[PDB]
């Protein structure tokens, strides 16, 4: 998210197993760094190897 | 005739006269606005109690 021009990174990283669908349960992200940029973003893409 | 190369290269040399000794000149402009974040001004702290 980006709030007043500050850019919020959030992230959690833990093991599972699954075979399809999603896995349920409880999750709890922490803040990684903060980015003073301050644009406005309105679209975004995904990258893969 | 009456046409000259506008830009003209300067002269610095040990023994020239103080007004054409080389000066290095840095200026730091420093805007007010509502777009963070930059620099800060230094930050010191004190001893803990």
């Amino acid at each position: 998210k980006n709030i007043d021009g500050y850019f919020k990174i959030y992230s959690k990283h833990t093991p599972i197993n699954l075979v399809r669908d999603l896995p349920q349960g409880f999750s709890a992200l922490e803040p990684l760094v903060d980015l003073p940029i301050g644009i406005n973003i309105t679209r975004f893409q995904t990258l893969l190897a | 005739f009456n046409c000259y190369f506008p830009l003209q290269s300067y002269g610095f040399q040990p023994t020239n006269g103080v007004g054409y000794q080389p000066y290095r000149v840095v200026v730091l402009s420093f805007e007010l606005l509502h777009a963070p974040a930059t620099v800060c001004g230094p930050k010191k702290s004190t001893n803990l109690v």
